[PDB]
């Protein structure tokens, strides 16, 4: 179990994947299982679920088998001018679709709730309203989702762009009062930080800064965890990323210095920390580590899929491996 | 053995996978069978060509 990941209440090889040893495609599961230790203990159930830019849909799928929800909107940046030859995909999280939850949703068979999850992709056949950035995507997502119609809305949006404020505001119409953002912020450029955490600010309340224990140890990844604020007298969301603005080019951040160096302090020492497990787990090879957190995998429907990837056999001998090619060169 | 996934460990790292790291040519040759290929001095000379970092 790794429980190094800390809350914050307001050009290097992928070494990190190792500690990643289950699922297809993606795994951004593995940086949500640290989310889920603190969101759990709310309420997020009851509404719909928005996921921007999902892509592979893991993440959804951990969520969604111990947060169900009534009505999830899968958005991801996707065209059909990418589809194989004579085939009409629509865009489909490969994961996700193996997962538990449509597994348990194409068969009938109800959720956790008692509410079969009705899964409903944003998708009408167009690529820019697949791209978050035009604003043409805004406008039908907010369409579609109906305003003030869900709980929870889970945007990984890679690293204001105009795609992000475009998922921001996305949410801020779309979230029910009390709702849940969960954002795939970056603490690196400080201050589109600054700027994100002002704009998000004036509308949310319970603004918590996480940092999954299983993000990489260079990214300065953080996961925002922040709550609708309920009754919002917000004018609009204009005036709030023009104010912004103003604070950002006129006065110091809003962010205190003692939690910036609290988040610095933090960091240090769970990269180093999460560094070592890396070099721990590649070198002595120990089959079971850390088996809660692949358990939670194993729930959520994800299998080890090195067994298709990987079908060579598994030799009891290195001198055999070494033969094994001695014949495959040679030959 | 530890030795050999510490040096591809290191290999991997940079972004490369050495081939030269898991066998060496000599155990090639010893732990395949004796062929026609792999006979002459130009075609073992060639074999370590391609066997090396090339």
């Amino acid at each position: 179990l790794t429980e190094f990941d800390f809350i914050l209440n307001l050009p290097q090889p992928p070494l990190h994947h190792v500690l990643r040893p289950l699922g297809l495609s993606s795994t951004s599961w593995y940086k949500t299982i640290s989310v889920l230790n603190y969101i759990s203990h709310m309420k997020i159930s009851d509404g719909a679920h928005l996921y921007l830019a999902e892509g592979s849909g893991a993440s959804m799928s951990l969520i969604e088998t111990f947060l169900p929800g009534e009505t999830i909107w899968y958005n991801s940046l996707f065209n059909s001018g990418e589809n194989p030859p004579q085939r009409n995909f629509a865009p489909l999280p490969t994961q996700f679709i193996e997962s538990v939850p449509y597994r348990l949703i194409q068969a009938g068979i109800a959720a956790g709730n008692g509410i079969v999850q009705s899964f409903y992709p944003l998708w009408n056949g167009n690529s820019d309203i697949t791209d978050l950035s035009t604003k043409t995507s805004v406008e039908y997502i907010i369409h579609k989702v109906g305003a003030d119609t869900c709980a929870l809305v889970h945007v990984d949006l890679e690293g204001l762009e105009r795609a992000q404020v475009h998922a921001l505001l996305i949410t801020v119409t779309v979230l029910k009062p009390g709702g849940l953002l969960i954002l795939k912020a970056s603490w690196e450029p400080f201050n589109r930080f600054s700027f994100l955490l002002t704009v998000l600010w004036q509308f949310f309340s319970t603004i918590r800064i996480l940092r999954s224990s299983y993000s990489d140890p260079n990214n300065h990844e953080v996961y925002i965890i922040a709550t609708l604020a309920v009754d919002p007298t917000t004018s609009s969301f204009t005036t709030a990323l023009n104010r912004a603005r103003t604070l950002n080019e006129q006065g110091f951040s809003l962010i205190p210095p003692e939690l910036v160096s609290e988040y610095w302090r933090k960091r240090v020492e769970q990269g180093q920390i999460i560094q070592d497990c890396i070099d721990k787990v590649i070198s002595e090879c120990v089959r079971d580590q850390y088996l809660a957190d692949n358990n939670i995998i194993l729930q959520a429907g994800g299998t080890p899929s090195t067994r298709k990837w990987l079908d060579l056999p598994d030799y009891s001998s290195f001198n055999e491996l070494q033969s094994e090619m001695a014949r495959l060169i040679t030959i | 053995p530890t030795q050999t996934r510490l040096t591809l460990r290191q290999s991997i790292e940079l972004g490369e996978f050495r081939l030269r790291d898991v066998i060496t040519p000599m155990e090639i040759l010893k732990l395949s069978p004796n062929r026609k290929y792999l006979k002459s001095a130009l075609n073992q000379s060639t074999f370590n060509h391609l066997m090396g970092e090339t």
